[PDB]
């Protein structure tokens, strides 16, 4: 499935 | 609203002038959009997600409504597959997790 | 609980008699965990986000204990920069968003 993890980084 | 988490939680959001379909983040520190031509300024950008970094376009102050709820800050615009609604303007329309 | 988003939404969760941070994660389908033994077979897979895909370890029915709450199900280990909760446990313990 889709991971959406997002690092404002 | 009340949201359950048995599909993805997408929402409505009208942003320079459109109306986008997007997924409420908990996970997502910023808010990142599919590519669209936006007018302003931005500045260059690099976020991470799991299977490592794409570059976006930064833009800031940019007028942002979620379910009739305002909100304004940085949008980020990229190669992302789905609209992305972030903690940065999460925190502005009240939402928070319950359980 | 009741929880802001003004920081990342991270919680203890114990799993094989370990204690682990993680995030709750609204914008993941799935339960993803950095690499770690699990009891029992696993089986390859494959899952995608913003910077591409990446190879994990599928264990099912794997007993979580997220919060105090507890909850069964598919927990996928692998390369991920960060623990994440998704949608398939927190359904289970009850979790929705709200404003």
């Amino acid at each position: 499935a889709e991971t959406f993890y997002v690092d404002g980084a | 609203p009340q949201i359950t988490l048995w599909k993805r939680p997408l929402v409505t959001i009208r942003i320079g002038g459109q109306l986008k379909e997007a997924l409420l983040n908990t996970g997502a520190d910023d808010t990142v959009l599919e590519e669209m031509n936006l007018p302003g300024k931005w500045k260059p950008k690099m976020i991470g997600g799991i299977g490592g970094f794409i570059k976006v376009r930064q833009y800031d102050q940019i007028p942002v409504e979620i379910c009739g709820h305002k909100a304004i800050g940085t949008v980020l615009v990229g190669p992302t597959p789905v609209n992305i609604i972030g903690r940065n303007l999460l925190t502005q329309i009240g939402c928070t997790l319950n359980f």
